[PDB]
């Protein structure tokens, strides 16, 4: 089957993938802390499109398809205590500095030191695969490690491979408050990359996933220790149609989602929504039917973005069923009138790349997972492109940036290279008006 | 769920905080007043004044229980009471809780203070209210001197008492003093730009100045006023 | 991740019995060094039991370790991880590093290069002193200087106490910050000033007890704790000492930090600990407010703070604080966290902000410093002891420069 | 169904040291207030672990709650829910109503408020005193008026402790309890009175050991839980505080009730304990008996007790009662049940009942108060305290009336 790398890079990719392999491992019936499945039996769903075979026993170990990278120690290390024999620890590379905010320690620093290193596990796992067909990359797009090195890893591994797809699942900063000083720098850093070496930049938004959890998971204070799981359950949303083999479901590989979602190479930035956002304490005759799960996928305070996604044109979009239908017609015809509601951009005539999954999800019986192409990601990504003018016209920080080995005309391309981005939803938006 | 319910249980917190601290360390009275006051203005906005009251008189106990007796500390509780019953609409009370605290403050040391002219200027207020204008005069010109002592002559707490003072003698028809006490105002109130005044008490003068002049027969200078103060209050919204 | 750590001066040996009193307690362990977590942090493990700390307490007036090692505490330190010399550096920067800091300065840098070769992840130099004393503040400008010299990739955390602007506490004080406020810009990577004037104020408020220099050093030995808390206990976020000089340090001088802790075992609910955290009167600094807009806040919540509070308080503090033009909207404050509290406490906090109000620290040292070098007036204590007035000019052309430094980062 | 709790005076405090802990026996807490059953009842849940409980600690002269938070309970009660005061209430009910009440009732409701805004299901208040007393009769009258002005749509029940028939215990004390029988007639919902000399005598039949006021109060401390021990412990007749009102209660003013306990792991066979809890000597008042006939009896039997028995006991017990005319021939007495035993015991039994007999409490008062009245026997200290002879004849006018209004309940 099509096997699929989950690299995490920084703290907030891995944090994501420490509840990603939770879940993941969960939803294939394999205890999230050994490794090993039910012994004797094999694990339900298609097991080998994350996993790998560790140990002929039937009892043994799967090893997930992942590599955890951090320049901090403290990140893997909580992982290694909460996940025993599970991954192999060679691909659980560490290292003591970290990076810190700083972009050019991530890119050119400390990760180029790991590269070598890295690069050298990605070709362990690729050479035991079967034929990988996807490689997600889950990182921020604010910090010097995540939005660092996950710009300096896409860029060293579509540059050695090239055909196979690149979707970064990762994390926007917040914009009500910045989690670090320099984080609409460390953006724009790695929007060079995520626009230009990555096939696909899957975002997430912690203004919009603490709504999500808030309002919808209705607890007073949403940690992250649930920012990373609507995460996840929407990460273990679109690829349950990578790694399940059904009644009748549509098995999407990450090639397959992106052709759909990617009109033109510059308009791969995805934003992402998840039905239903029940709350897991057994609301049972309060769950939703599919005519009204899609009525709460496409409210504004619906999708894992800071952006508002009826407010700007959904260009191309992918709802994800996942679980049991009984409704088929019914499927697909909520739809019809979401055509008719939903700001679409004729420049398409019609998007909806409709997943089914007869494996239902762990939380949910029936979950749907949307990935909506907005051209409001622009919009996110304005305010990153305002905050790091503001952040120019000054020339802030200092050297920190320049001392490591970046220039000032490098950082005056990249940020024109993020307005060569933002411009190019501008340029679907009025087009596609 | 509502954003006043959310605004008083933040409130309550911040005044239970202060109410343990003050248990732990029963000198920290200053601390709860403060507390209080926020609470009590919710519990006001809401109408629960007995609540509001209560949230006082606890305040004004524990100050009552200090070894070392503050006279400042108990003018103040019982100004805020004396508010409290003002915008209950409990007018005689509120006259006879400010004079409660000027009782205190004039035992004391306190007679020319800052709360103190500030209580004088309330009262006075409440006596033009009561109809007694003599009254009413007399406790605005000695906040007023206060104030003077105080602050500058330049300054939005003098003008303030001259408005105040103004108002009092339009609304007995002295037209003439009227007109001095606003013009004082002004002539302040223009001298001071920074958010040490806002711009909406410069168009009250104004506005006052124009039913001043008008009153006076000089419909020209009022329309003026009236202009003015409609400019002033178109500009503040940019 | 291993962080040394020394301690020169009276003023800083005297936050080592208060910090190696509270590094016991966070990772649980008894006076003597051994077992009652990354322990490896702070302490050098010798046996199987006892965890010999990486601190040097290096002092001259040898009657403070005779405190510390004399009563509760001798056990504790190694001996070879000390220095211990009569003269005392005498309220002088020109004999603590120039007459009585070179006769320690080979027995300094040789007992912390044996504290550095036992390590395994050497990150950073969580150096205590003052900028007030002669031996704090000149001895601390001289390891700051061979520290620098021979670990030039590696973070020198300079952990100061700056002199009071409520009086001196010594004559000669505003002299011996300038020539130590020099070689901290020059060397160290970030340097948190703390003030016995916020320190006595935020104690005063703590305790319903008249401070004393332990009960001041218990703030100072938490926020010395507390920065390198995201480093030992990880939890999320997890910020090292390598990202509180990228992300808090934007132009190559603004790189002293104003910390405050919170909550002054004690349980805080956490909307009000954020306002706690960054109170204006909690900043343990006499920094300036009228005329101060911050550059780089942080807060580095430990103990039961979970981050999803922080998208609705913190993003209301930053609203609230004032930053520069050049800072972005919401962004400007780093976070961390830690997955253990101090004992004793349940969910602390700290701030490391760096502001333009610690320039108004810095020209008070120079306004002292203005009146007093032009006229000789305890100069011919540094003449006669090696220092001249065109080193001790330049000192003060580099912190005039740094006070500018701030103004022109506003 | 939340109930609130409060504690004035030192006979009211001296219980609720006894209440309290027996109230986290029966819930299974330990003392500090953190978990070692529906405790939402009397506890506050602050944290995941400690629950804080719903009591007012209102007292003047101090020193009792200095026995409370001095000793081992000091972590138990929060500080935000007390209040401490000197001077003390004098014995006098005019220093406990009107001036040192006045002093304190604005904290006292302020604080009920603090911990009734808490509240989600407030439905009583286990208002704990004596009528003896000038702070918990006289404060406890001061309460009972600001509370119904207050609440006047909940439960609010008395838990006095009478004067003694047997000597006073305090000179000017058939004084305190008309003027707050007053104001428990006119304000609280049900009251239940308990006699000092019932409690010096069943305690001493309990015990081989001569008793004390900490050794009463726990025969009075599962009474003032057995009664909302069906509202949280449920078990089967699940009574509420709301049915201690229309079931006890038959006229306007007879609210005053007479509640026994049985057994006095102590097991007990159950048909013994009908025969216990009912005993003419086991009722905690000196109430008339060969001139007093029943109006209400109730019986709450706690733990291993099933409902079969009582067709057989309750029914057996109720023929060996005296109940008023008016009352039908195998009814007029309620029954509950709850699923758990007081921690001590196996299976309880409670009996509130309304009785004629406690005229005879009211016409012994009356009867004091009649000659103690007229001739001015210690009315000054009341005068020159704010209470005139007229707002205490008027007391007596319907105390007269209530002791009349049981006669007239024949
Ligand atoms: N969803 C999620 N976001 C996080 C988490 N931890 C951190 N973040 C976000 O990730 C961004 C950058 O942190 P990070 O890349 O981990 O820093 P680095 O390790 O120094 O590269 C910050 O803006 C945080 O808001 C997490 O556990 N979950
Ligand atoms: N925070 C703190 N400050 C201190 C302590 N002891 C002294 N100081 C202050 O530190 C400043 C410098 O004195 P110091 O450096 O100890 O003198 P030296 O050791 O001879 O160099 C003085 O101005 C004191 O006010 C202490 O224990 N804690
Ligand atoms: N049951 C019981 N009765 C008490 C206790 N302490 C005192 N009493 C009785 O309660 C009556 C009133 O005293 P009290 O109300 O405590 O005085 P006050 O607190 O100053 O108002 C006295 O007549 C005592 O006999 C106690 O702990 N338990």
């Amino acid at each position: 089957v099509n096997n699929t790398i989950v690299v995490s890079i920084g703290q907030a990719g891995n944090q994501i993938a420490a509840s990603f392999w939770k879940t993941v491992c969960l939803e294939h019936g394999i205890d999230p802390l050994t490794g090993q499945t039910a012994p004797g039996v094999a694990p339900r769903g298609n097991w080998s499109s994350f996993f790998s075979k560790l140990g002929e026993s039937s009892s043994g170990s799967y090893v997930p398809r992942a590599i955890m990278v951090d320049l901090e120690p403290s990140v893997i290390d909580n992982v290694k205590a909460t996940s025993g024999s599970l991954f192999n620890p060679a691909n659980l590379i560490s290292r003591t500095e970290g990076a810190g905010g700083n972009f050019a320690v991530g890119y050119l620093g400390a990760g180029r030191e790991v590269l070598p290193e890295v690069m050298s596990r990605l070709d362990y796992e690729i050479d035991k695969c079967d034929n990988v067909g996807g490689i997600i990359v889950l990182h921020a797009i604010g910090g010097g490690t995540g939005s660092g090195f996950g710009a300096l890893l896409i860029e060293s591994l579509k540059e050695k491979y090239g055909e196979i797809p690149v979707l970064s699942c990762a994390v926007l900063p917040s914009p009500q408050v910045s989690s670090v000083v320099t984080e609409p720098y460390n953006t724009v850093f790695a929007l060079n990359t995520l626009r230009r070496s990555a096939d696909a930049c899957l975002i997430f938004d912690n203004e919009a996933l603490f709504d999500l959890a808030h309002r919808k998971w209705n607890i007073e204070s949403p940690t992250v220790d649930d920012l990373n799981l609507l995460i996840t359950e929407a990460l273990a949303g679109i690829t349950a149609s990578m790694r399940f083999s059904g009644f009748l479901t549509v098995e999407i590989t990450l090639r397959e989602l992106l052709t759909n979602l990617v009109p033109q190479p510059s308009l791969h930035f995805l934003m992402c929504a998840f039905a239903p956002l029940t709350p897991p304490d057994r609301s049972k005759f309060e769950e939703l039917g599919i005519e009204e799960m899609i009525k709460s996928l496409f409210d504004n305070g619906s999708v894992f973005a800071a952006c508002s996604p009826m407010e700007g044109r959904f260009l191309s979009t992918a709802v994800l069923y996942r679980g049991i239908m009984e409704d088929k017609p019914l499927a697909d015809a909520a739809l019809a009138a979401m055509r008719e509601k939903l700001p679409l951009t004729y420049w398409i005539p019609t998007a909806f790349k409709i997943g089914y999954v007869e494996q239902p999800g762990i939380s949910h019986r029936k979950s749907m997972v949307l990935l909506a192409n907005n051209t409001e990601i622009a919009r996110v990504l304005d305010r990153i492109c305002h905050n790091f003018d503001k952040l120019w016209q000054r020339k802030a920080f200092a050297n920190w940036y320049l001392n490591e080995g970046m220039s000032e005309e490098q950082i005056n391309v990249l940020r024109a290279s993020a307005q060569e981005l933002v411009q190019s939803y501008q340029v679907a938006e009025e087009s596609g008006a | 769920d509502t954003a006043l319910e959310r605004q008083i249980a933040s409130a309550s917190r911040s005044v239970e905080e202060a109410r343990r601290l003050a248990y732990h360390d029963p000198i920290r009275v200053g601390a709860l007043v403060e507390q209080i006051s926020v609470l009590a203005d919710l519990r006001q906005k809401e109408g629960d004044f007995r609540k509001a009251e209560s949230l006082y008189r606890e305040a004004l106990f524990r100050a009552q229980e200090l070894r070392k007796q503050d006279p400042d500390l108990l003018t103040g509780i019982y100004s805020l009471l004396a508010h409290l019953y003002d915008r209950w609409g409990r007018m005689d009370k509120a006259a006879e809780f400010y004079e409660l605290a000027l009782k205190i403050s004039a035992e004391n040391g306190l007679e020319e203070s800052d709360k103190v002219a500030t209580i004088k200027n309330n009262l006075a207020m409440i006596f033009k209210q009561l109809r007694k204008f003599e009254r009413a005069e007399g406790y605005y010109c000695e906040a007023l001197e206060t104030f003077q002592r105080l602050d500058g002559e330049q300054s939005a707490r003098v003008a303030s008492v001259y408005n105040n003072l103004g108002v009092l003698y339009y609304s007995h028809m002295d037209v003439d003093r009227a007109q001095v006490m606003h013009e004082r105002a002004l002539a302040i109130r223009q001298n001071l730009h920074e958010g040490q005044m806002d711009p909406a008490d410069l168009s009250q003068t104004f506005i006052n100045l124009g039913a001043v002049y008008k009153a006076a027969g000089d419909f020209q200078k009022a329309e003026a006023c009236v202009d003015r103060a409609k400019r002033i209050r178109a500009a503040m919204n940019g | 991740r291993e962080i040394l750590s020394i301690h020169v001066g009276q003023c800083g040996n005297q936050i080592a019995d208060s910090f190696w009193r509270l590094a016991l307690r966070e990772h649980g362990l008894t006076e003597a060094g051994t077992l009652k977590s990354n322990m490896e942090v702070f302490f050098h493990k010798v046996r199987d039991g006892k965890y010999v700390p990486r601190a040097v307490l290096v002092d001259l007036e040898p009657g403070v370790i005779a405190r510390i090692e004399g009563g509760d505490m001798s056990q504790l330190f190694d001996e070879s991880s000390i220095v211990r010399k009569i003269p005392g550096a005498a309220n002088n920067w020109a004999r603590g590093y120039n007459v009585e800091g070179e006769k320690v300065i080979d027995q300094i840098m040789n007992v912390i290069d044996s504290a550095v070769e036992k390590t395994k992840g050497l990150q950073g130099f969580l150096m205590t002193h003052s900028i007030g004393g002669g031996s704090g503040s000149g001895l601390g400008s001289l390891i700051l200087e061979r520290l620098r010299q021979a670990y030039p990739k590696k973070r020198i955390f300079t952990f100061s106490v700056v002199p009071s602007p409520l009086i001196s506490d010594s004559a000669v004080e505003p002299y011996n910050a300038i020539l130590t406020l020099q070689r901290i810009l020059d060397n160290a990577d970030g340097a948190v000033l703390l003030d016995n004037e916020a320190l006595f104020r935020i104690a005063k408020a703590k305790l319903n007890r008249s401070p004393n220099y332990m009960d001041l050093n218990n703030i100072i030995a938490l926020i010395v704790s507390s920065v390198t808390a995201s480093l030992r206990f990880p939890g999320k976020l997890n910020t090292d000492l390598s990202e509180f000089v990228t992300n808090l340090v934007p132009f190559p001088g603004n790189h002293f930090l104003t910390a405050s802790f919170a909550p002054m075992q004690v349980r805080t609910n956490f909307p009000d600990l954020a306002r706690e955290t960054f109170a204006q009167d909690n900043f343990t600094a006499a920094i300036d407010w009228q005329q101060g807009v911050y550059l780089a806040a942080s807060a580095l919540f430990r103990g039961d703070v979970k981050a999803k509070d922080v998208d609705e308080n913190m993003a209301t503090i930053r609203k609230s604080l004032n930053y520069a033009s050049y800072m972005p909207a919401s962004g400007g404050l780093k976070l961390g966290y830690a997955e253990t509290a101090p004992e004793g406490f349940a969910s602390s906090g700290l701030a490391l902000v760096n502001h333009t109000g610690i320039a108004a620290v810095f020209e008070r040292l120079i306004a002292q410093f203005d009146i007093m070098f032009d006229n000789h007036a305890y100069t011919h204590w540094y003449e006669n002891a090696g220092v001249s007035r065109d080193m001790m000019a330049k000192a003060r052309n580099q912190i005039a420069t740094l006070a500018q430094s701030y103004r022109d980062a506003s």
